[PDB]
């Protein structure tokens, strides 16, 4: 290949949040309950190859 | 110096070379310690940007 071999940097990365307080008269439960999920992997390698 | 139109009031001061006598108060000049200072050397410079 013509490429090889390459190299790779990376600056300071910021990150971007949003914060949205809420009206006074209108009171938010002191707790609360979200719906979370939750992902797992499994890999199992075989042989032989096929081609 | 009621002696003018309507009159003012007196009111004296020492010259420099003499008060001799006024209240001195010794005053202790006092801030944090630890001043330090750093070099940010700046991430993701270029040649139309510095930040």
């Amino acid at each position: 290949s013509t490429i090889g071999s390459m190299n790779i940097s990376f600056q300071q990365p910021s990150m971007y949040l949003g914060f949205v307080t809420p009206r006074l008269n209108i009171p938010i439960p002191p707790r609360i309950t979200y719906p979370y999920f939750k992902l797992s992997r499994y890999t199992t390698q075989f042989q032989n190859t096929l081609a | 110096m009621s002696n003018s139109a309507i009159p003012l009031n007196v009111v004296a001061v020492q010259e420099p070379r003499l008060e001799l006598n006024n209240e001195r108060t010794w005053v202790v000049v006092k801030g944090g310690q630890q001043v330090t200072y750093y070099p940010f050397p700046s991430t993701s410079f270029s040649s139309n940007q510095f930040n």
